[PDB]
DNA sequence: TTTTTTCGTAGCTGAGGCCCTCAGCTACGTTTTTTTTTT
DNA sequence: TTTTTTCGTAGCTGAGGGCCTCAGCTACGTTTTTTTTTT
């Protein structure tokens, strides 16, 4: 007969999957890629956090509707692979977190409370007392330039600052190109992770505003343990083509450290310093 | 997390499919993953409600003497 | 808000604009600045090209079912915009503000003023008499054999034709009135009835609007006594919603049911 | 050691036997076992020996990302 | 073709398995079990260190050459599940490691340094200094009797001595059946154990002039930390058939013990302390 | 040293003795006390029963090819006896008893006195020199070209005719030897003239008797050229195992050679 | 200045073909070499 | 008081059959229910 199809944790999961130049459908009801010669390769969609789909790819609406269905992010990457946009089941988010997550976002006391929490997990130690949001923002900007520094001199890597150009991706720096990539991957499992949670990306509290503040706020605290690192190594090489070579690393980052298993804990251990009572 | 093998013989296509959707197919009707526990009875009951007339092995991963255990769904002489 | 919805074609881009492909050639041609939502139709297909595009404009990708009887899928997961989402729970987490909110919904709802000394929990019990009170007239003017609102969640085939059709009614109206509330940047499961649940909000809305229109058409099909009746019901539901716009007609209304907190609304 | 999965097609005999030394055959050209991989390494220098005109799939657990790794014999749609 | 066929190690098998009432027979190269009704069952012989057939068993000359060839013990039990006979192959043994034991054998002080080291190994300390073997042979005596009498206590059960009769398994007692069963097993893998790693069974320090004596010896060592703990457990319940239950039960200790692991490691230890510099 | 070669059938037991059975009923009854060793030749089946009244009595089963041809597997396996053993190995390990041994092994084979003045290492020489000498004369007697002994142990098909009829000829009598061996209760692996190898005592034993009747067969079959000359040389060894009795020959020859060490042997 | 039905996917079915299994027959007991370069 | 060919197993081959795959066609956009016990 029929029976439901239902999303497996995302700690359970391999975190992601690049596709390029092919057609996606769905045969039979599993996620398929199709190349220009008739190829057809089979994708276990529901097993992945996240499918990064690269220039040249068309998706079929049944194949964007399974993956919505088994609760796997589709993330569109652009040039130097950034990400540039995502699809997702928007009822997907539960009420009860919502909520909680906005009550610690509109009250000021307990947003404090939240960054003060975001900064010690970062950097391993308390932020100094009775310091506003802005003058935390104003801290851990410094402590990020002073990361960068000390990055560039261990992988021997010349730094001349975070810059891209929106206009043109050549116009930017291997160093940079790499970090954007390396983040891109972090911003797309931490989404994945973040949706999967029941929160909103948007709803953030360092980072506010944007559609995925809160995205950034998360990766944040643990980007520089992670991703950045290991785009100083790749991008000291020097190679054609960093983002593969990014891509790679980053799926072996996540996997040896246990990322997604990691990520929604975090989620949790952050929001629950604004001493409300969690949810479940 | 353990290794996971199915092997299907004349099954629907949707079951076919649905397979397809956490599994590895590296032969017709041959699907390898790696599953938890619940995950792997989750795909199990996907196997039940789907094979109809067919019949179904799978086995996984363990930690007992043999180092796997496997179960099976319709008929077949072994 | 304007929108337009494609089927059957592929979505792509030609000289900065929005283009949808047939066997055929261009069937439609869209300028960029002429929609800030494209609902995308079975039988679509979307390039990556087209995806770019929509990223740098800020057009809101939803996947649907015909006409939107389903939201399947929706690009800017978890919403786009902040002062929407904040706006819409400062509203739902204030007591106060919440009863005006759902006083405004009484209001749209039954056409005429909520009792005032009521809470929201006690309002519920007036609602649900209305509710039964216009499923019996209904029956009765349908000529439908009616004991009452009986179905299984967990089961669909236990119910007679009639409530089967009712189902299968409000399952596409939850459809439109979640694409409308994606289109007009709010979420779903933030509701202020009903709570609790994923699609709370849509619940709401839907609420409001429910027995104008779908319920009706769900009885008279119900007393056609067809071979396949919720099939029937959910293509009736879907010539509706084209014909008399429900979608469109639903945004403007969700606005101005949140309004009513007399709070300031996002720009 | 870690789970090892070989599937035979259009194999001669006497691989079908001389898998069935040191894995269980749970259907037809379908075998699993639990072997260390020198062990695994014997296994395939067998296939590749006895295999002839067929064709063979040997998939095994791993410690990589998706939790197995597969090298194939002959040639295949998959 | 033809490809040789070559046993894999000890320690990357499963321990035993029990076959009764069927022909055994190679079918296309590979070990089969036939029972009354036709019933095909596959055995993977070269995986398991060894196999006991039990009465009702006929094994065809091809087979009892093929456990030979792939290095699998073959083991014929009798009542109560005895050991009563074996096959190998004969041309298994190598000539330094037959030789160092036998030089270790064949001198009484170097013989006295391996059963004072199987001494220490068994009971967690050093041997009386001075003491001969037979001194030694009557402190192990002691040691045993009393561990027999301290399990008894523990699991409850009526212990009235290590006795069974030879022409009747019916006139000793289930504790004593249980015993027997037990070690019949752990002697089945510690045969398997000496002849896979180059060494004659025969040959042994403590036990001496017997075809089993080197069995004994090193199945003494780790005998009452593993197996016969669990022939009283089982015995106290009283079972039908405690043969099945025993075998069963020594099969889990092997694989949680890794018995086979350290079995041939064991054994190069104890005939290390003869102090004469081992083959390779 | 009484021993009977049972082929085709099986081994059970009726009535306390040992009984070959056919779908012809009860082909060859056995008694107990009559045979020390048993050798079951391909075609046979051992039956539990059979095993362990064996093991009552203490008879060695051998699995071996026809006539002996082949060793496969053996009851009591690394020997049944201690004293046996270490007899050998005594002798073995002792330089003096050692030559005394090799110069009685020496003397077996060639029928002379083994040159008092030279150590075991020395007599290696010596033995190869008439090796040399026998193969020449041998090939000069059955008319075949030799230009001596060439093999490659890791490939068969190098070899020309006559070196891969030796070798399997030479295989066989191994087969024998190793039986013979066997059943007076030594270990193969034990040798005197060769030794670190896990037959070594097979190849001192078999090199004894090796120019007597197989070799000169692996000759004559050479000259013969016919289609499968391993296959008629192994057929051939086999027919000669059995008319001259080489197996129960042996078993008195390996007890001489080892009495040679002048140390009493076990009862 | 209209009468524009076009795309993606599942179910069904018959043809084709690959290959797994076994019965019935014939053949065979076997995968070898042990300090090799003759006299 | 002889003329006793008998067993276990691999290779080969043809028949049978099960099932995997795909082309060609038709049908359909769907697996639903949100505080239910009418007036």
């Amino acid at each position: 007969t029929w029976l439901p199809l239902n999303p497996i944790p995302l700690k359970d999961r391999v975190s992601m999957i690049f596709l390029q130049y092919g057609q996606i459908d769905v045969i039979d009801g599993a996620f398929v890629l199709i190349d220009k010669t008739g190829i057809r390769t089979h994708i276990p969609v529901g097993s992945v956090a996240c499918i990064m789909l690269e220039p040249g790819t068309r998706v079929s609406h049944a194949a964007v509707r399974l993956a919505a269905q088994v609760g796997t992010l589709l993330v569109w990457v652009g040039e130097a692979g950034v990400r540039v946009y995502a699809s997702g089941q928007p009822g997907g988010a539960r009420s009860d977190k919502l909520l909680y997550q906005a009550k610690l976002a509109l009250d000021e006391d307990l947003r404090l409370k939240v960054v003060r929490k975001m900064f010690e997990l970062r950097f391993g130690e308390p932020a100094p007392a009775r310091r506003s949001v802005e003058q935390l923002r104003g801290i851990e900007g410094s402590r990020v330039r002073a990361t960068y520094a000390l990055l560039a001199k261990q992988y021997g890597v010349t730094w001349n600052g975070r810059r891209y150009d929106p206009k043109d991706w050549e116009k930017g720096d291997t160093i940079n190109q790499c970090i954007s990539a390396a983040t891109s991957c972090l911003y797309g499992v931490t989404e994945a992770a973040i949706l999967a949670a029941g929160y909103a990306p948007a709803i953030g509290f360092v980072h506010t505003g944007k559609p995925l503040s809160f995205v950034y706020d998360i990766a944040d605290i643990i980007k520089f343990d992670t991703v950045v690192p290991k785009a100083f190594e790749i991008a000291r090489r020097n190679p054609g083509e960093p983002d593969r070579e990014v891509r790679l690393a980053c799926r072996d980052i996540f996997r040896s450290s246990k990322t997604l298993a990691k990520l929604i804990p975090l989620i949790e251990d952050v929001l629950a310093a604004g001493e409300i009572q969690p949810p479940a | 997390m353990s290794m996971l093998v199915v092997v299907t013989e004349n099954v629907p296509p949707r079951l076919r499919g649905r397979l397809a959707i956490w599994l590895l197919e590296v032969r017709a009707g041959v699907y390898v993953g790696d599953v938890s526990a619940k995950i792997r009875e989750m795909i199990w009951e996907q196997i039940a409600g789907l094979a109809e007339e067919g019949n179904v092995v799978m086995a996984w991963a363990t930690n007992t003497e043999t180092g796997f255990e496997f179960q099976t769904f319709g008929l077949n002489r072994r």
